[PDB]
């Protein structure tokens, strides 16, 4: 029973891990979505 | 070897080589894909025999100086940018076709850097500035020639 | 004994290839980051 929890820890630890990093993932999309405005803004000078 | 010659001594060297910029970046990102090579050939620790052994400080510190390496020869490509941006904006003032020329320079050497790396673009926000300045330039020198 | 090692060290490896992708996921955004503010 241990055993098959710590593996099954590995696997919601893995579970927790890739779901935040694809929010982390949808906040740097974000990023370039500011990266946009950043474009936006040089337009803006242009 | 990597470790003892220093950052002075090839940011010296290649400095007064002083090669074209593009070619310039060209090592330079050829010197990041070494830190990539590093990055995945070292380890953190191993072990041998009785030892126990740790070379994160020598990954760290070949990285870092490497980046360092590569970021002052994009600081000195951008100085040399800079001595462009300069005698352009002089000779809009001066004389406020070779000033169109001295535009095409600038948004040249611009596009370059942009080329190579967008994170090595935007050097500086007076670089930012005087493209802009240099757009402005023309209606400037425009004016004036009405004299 | 050794299954429950295994596992740990299982963990232990992914989490290290987290960290290793966490400070790639880092420098990128210090590049946007530098770059969006430079304007």
């Amino acid at each position: 029973n241990e055993q098959k929890a710590k593996c099954e820890a590995t696997e919601k630890r893995e579970s927790e891990r890739r779901q935040v990093e694809e929010k982390k993932h949808n906040e740097e999309i974000q990023f370039l979505k500011r990266t946009n405005q950043q474009l936006k803004a040089q337009l803006e000078g242009i | 070897e990597l470790n003892n010659n220093d950052i002075s001594t090839f940011l010296k060297t290649y400095q007064t080589q002083c090669p074209s910029a593009e070619e310039v970046r060209e090592v330079v990102i050829t010197h990041l894909k070494e830190k990539e090579i590093l990055d995945n050939s070292l380890p953190s620790s191993i072990i041998i025999g009785p030892f126990y052994i740790n070379v994160d400080n020598v990954k760290q510190s070949l990285s870092k100086k490497r980046k360092a390496l590569a970021t002052s020869m994009l600081d000195i490509l951008a100085k040399n940018l800079h001595k462009e941006v300069d005698s352009i904006c002089e000779e809009f003032r001066s004389i406020s076709e070779k000033l169109v020329f001295l535009e095409e320079r600038i948004v040249k050497v611009m596009s370059d850097y942009e080329v190579m790396d967008e994170f090595f673009y935007n050097l500086t926000t007076d670089d930012f500035n005087d493209k802009w300045a240099a757009n402005n330039w023309p209606s400037k020198i425009l004016g004036q020639i009405d004299m």
